[PDB]
Order: structure tokens, then C-alpha cells, then sequence
């Protein structure tokens, strides 16, 4: 559903 | 790493410099891996100020702070991406699309994947508010490979989101509206942005006929073929799935795949050894089978049969599954001489050995299944040497047993085969 974006 | 009290006091001092730290160290935090606490960011009241700083053209770094805060709080749960939405956050997203920066136009083309991505609602309310337009004109360029290769990718997910879920499927003139680009996307040489181009036309094929309709015209099917042999798994397993989804479609729907030479790959992908395309495969094949007589033969003439076979004989059981409802499919349509054939390829006891299994839905496909070769042996007046293949290698104590059994359809038709066949 969903992407979180990282470090 | 500040905590949520020093970002509240930080956001509401009134000064910009001061409130763009407070967003930069709520955005380290949301960004995070293990437990970002984003509940409590949305309980101390901040998504308000988020969306407001996303309008301060003046503040290029606040706009992509805010936008990466929001993001991340968008990328929780159903409520969460709730929260965000009901701060306003669609129409302040959209017009960040125009940004003259490129990584701030990228973060809104992400955030707004991510609220689409929670749902049909959402993904209808980021389309009324016109996202479709903004977004399509990121990818208006002659030549896709002069966009950097992490903003297309972006592009390409988000897009794949308007496509995504149904109940209801998305309306009917923004997939009109979408799929040009979504065909260039699907022709484009980089992997990640093929795979998400594929599930996209995943979703699009995932109904009724009139929206595989829609995908065919635009002349896909060569191109999913073509993704279908490639050796990236996580291109292939949507590629197998749009085209599962194409032959679920009228006849002359398939046959545009069958056309394309999809047949060819089936060899590899119903002997792969990921369970997913084995039965995705199978069950491609299963729906092949349903068609015609022709369709039928193309599928004897590549050789796909013993495939079947032996899928039948050895795999996962929900592969199984797939696989005896391919050959009952196959046994409803097919001639008597392609039923001769199915016989001759070793059918007979790998499908009566699935007649102990402890699932009564793919036991009564196959006692139908036995049925339509039995009716296929009564034109050629062999059903004592069928009845002799079937008594011996085992198959008559098992239909003898299911012949009283729990359910009702299958001893009303296990009944049929023991008094009209075995006497």
C-alpha cells in the first residue's frame, strides 16, 4: 500500500 | 533526537527558522525504522502546522521537511493517512507538484501515492482533486531517460496507486487518462519502474471485461509477454498476473495473449521454483483450458499438457488445485481426440491419487473431470478399458469411499460413476 522513506 | 515536546514548542514559537529545526527533527523522528511515533506527532496537534508550512513557497527547505514528515505519517495505518487528509493535506500536495524543485515535486508525488495508496475512497478523493493532470505532465518529456531514475520511479509507484484496488475500480476516464503514459512507463529499461508499471496494468486487467478491453487496445500484450520471460522475479510475478487476468476475459482476449506467444514461457513458469508463479501459472492455464477448441489445441500443440501432468502430480496443493481445475476445463471443452490425448499424457492416476484429499471443492472438480472422460470414452465405446486404467492403479476404492461422504454433490455424482461404469 504504503512506503515509508528512510534515513 | 529532540523530543515531541521541544518540536511542539519549536513548531509554535512564530519563527520560521526556528519552526523549520522543529520540522526537520519531527521528520528525523518520523523517519525512523523502528517504532517512528507517529501517534504521538498526530496527538500533539502538528499535521495542521505541516500542511500549512507546505504553502510557504518562500521556504523551499520547510516545504520538503514538511512534505517528508507528512509522507511518513501517510505510510502508517488507515487512520494515520486519515489524519493527514483531514489536515488538508490533498490540495496543498497537489500544488506542490509545480514546485520548481525537483526533490520537493518528487516528496509530493510520494505522499500522494501513499494516500492513495490506503484506498478506493482515498484514491478517488486524490484523483477529484485533480492530481492526474499535475502528475501526467512530470512525465511529458520526448525521451524518459533524461528524468533522474529515483524521480520516475516514484512517478511510476504513484501512479500504480490511482490504478489500485477496486470496489469500486477507479473511474473509468482517469484510467483513460492514464494508461499513455502507463504504456511508455511499461516500454522504459529499468527494472523497478517495468515491475510497478506491470502491476499497475495488474490492477487495470483485475475486472470485468470492458477494462480488459481498455488494456488490450493499447497494445500491452506483446510488451507483458515479453516482461513474462525476463529472469527479474519481481518483474515476472505482475507480468503473470496481468496476463491471468486478460485470459479471464472473452475468448478473443486470450487468444490476443496466446497470439503474443505467451505459451512458449509456460514450460518454465509451471516447473518455477516459486510457488506463487507455479500456481499463478496453473491457473493462467486453468482459464486457457475454458476457451476454445482451437485454444485448446495450442495449448496440446506447445507441448503444455505432460506440464500440466506432472503440476498435478507434484506441487503445492492450492498449485494442484489450479491444476485439476485446468484439466475439468479442459475435459468440458475439449474434443474427444484431445481427450484421448490427455489420457495418453498420464492423467488418470495422478488424479485419482487427489481424490484422498481432505478438500471437498477440488474432489468435486475432479469426479467431474472423470465424468467428461468418461462421456468422451462412450463415443468411442471404451469406457471397459477406461474403467480397467481407472480399477487398476487404484482409483475404484476411492471413488467406492467418497461415495459416502459428508457432502452432498459429490455422492449424488459419485453414485453416477459406480452404477453406470462399474458392474
Amino acid at each position: 500500500r504504503k512506503r515509508q522513506k528512510l534515513m | 533526537n529532540w523530543s515531541v515536546e521541544d518540536i511542539v514548542k519549536g513548531i509554535n514559537s512564530n519563527n520560521l527558522e526556528s519552526q523549520l529545526q522543529a520540522t526537520q527533527a519531527a521528520r528525523k523522528l518520523l523517519s525512523r525504522e523502528k517504532q517512528p511515533p507517529i501517534d504521538n506527532i498526530i496527538r500533539a496537534g502538528l499535521i495542521p502546522k505541516f500542511v500549512s508550512f507546505l504553502g510557504k513557497t518562500d521556504c523551499s527547505p520547510i516545504q520538503f521537511e514538511s512534505a517528508w514528515a507528512l509522507t511518513n505519517i501517510a505510510s502508517g495505518t488507515s487512520e494515520q493517512t486519515k489524519a493527514v487528509v483531514d489536515g488538508g493535506a490533498i490540495p496543498a500536495f497537489i500544488s506542490l507538484l509545480a514546485s520548481p524543485h525537483a526533490h520537493i515535486s518528487e516528496q509530493a508525488v510520494w505522499a500522494l501515492g501513499n494516500i492513495a495508496g490506503d484506498g478506493s475512497a482515498f484514491r478517488d478523493l486524490v484523483i477529484k482533486h485533480g492530481a492526474i493532470d499535475p502528475l501526467l505532465a512530470l512525465l511529458a518529456v520526448p525521451d524518459l531517460s533524461t528524468l533522474a531514475c529515483g524521480y520516475l520511479r516514484n512517478l511510476t509507484w504513484t501512479l500504480s496507486n490511482l490504478c489500485r484496488n477496486k470496489n469500486p475500480a477507479p473511474p473509468l476516464d482517469a484510467v483513460e487518462q492514464i494508461l499513455p503514459t502507463l504504456v511508455r512507463l511499461l516500454h522504459h529499461n529499468d527494472p523497478e519502474v517495468l515491475a510497478d508499471s506491470c502491476w499497475a496494468i495488474s490492477y487495470l486487467t483485475d475486472g470485468p471485461n470492458e477494462r480488459i478491453e481498455m488494456v488490450v487496445k493499447k497494445g500491452v500484450v506483446p510488451q507483458l509477454v515479453k516482461l513474462l520471460g525476463a529472469t527479474e522475479l519481481p518483474i515476472v510475478t505482475p507480468a503473470l498476473r496481468a496476463i491471468g487476468n486478460i485470459v479471464t476475459g472473452t475468448d478473443e482476449q486470450t487468444q490476443k495473449v496466446i497470439d503474443a506467444g505467451a505459451l512458449a514461457v509456460f514450460p518454465s513458469l509451471l516447473t518455477n521454483p516459486k510457488t506463487n508463479i507455479q500456481k499463478e501459472a496453473t491457473w493462467t492455464m486453468s482459464n486457457i483450458t475454458a476457451g476454445r477448441q482451437d485454444q485448446i489445441q495450442q495449448v496440446v500443440n506447445h507441448g503444455l499438457v505432460p506440464f500440466l501432468v506432472g503440476v498435478l502430480s507434484k506441487a503445492d496443493f492450492k498449485t494442484q488445485k489450479e491444476a485439476a481445475w485446468a484439466i475439468t476445463n479442459y475435459t468440458s471443452g475439449g474434443t474427444v481426440e484431445q481427450i484421448v490425448y490427455l489420457v495418453h499424457c498420464g492423467i488418470i492416476e495422478p488424479l485419482m491419487n487427489l481424490l484422498s484429499a481432505k478438500d471437498t471443492k477440488i474432489i468435486q472438480v475432479i469426479l467431474d473431470a472423470i465424468s467428461n472422460i468418461f462421456q468422451a470414452a462412450e463415443k468411442l465405446g471404451e469406457t471397459e478399458k477406461l474403467s480397467i486404467m481407472i480399477e487398476e492403479c487404484g482409483g475404484l476404492d476411492k471413488i467406492e469411499a467418497l461415495q459416502r461422504h459428508e457432502n452432498e454433490s459429490v455422492y449424488k455424482a459419485s453414485l453416477n460413476l459406480i452404477e453406470k461404469y462399474f458392474s
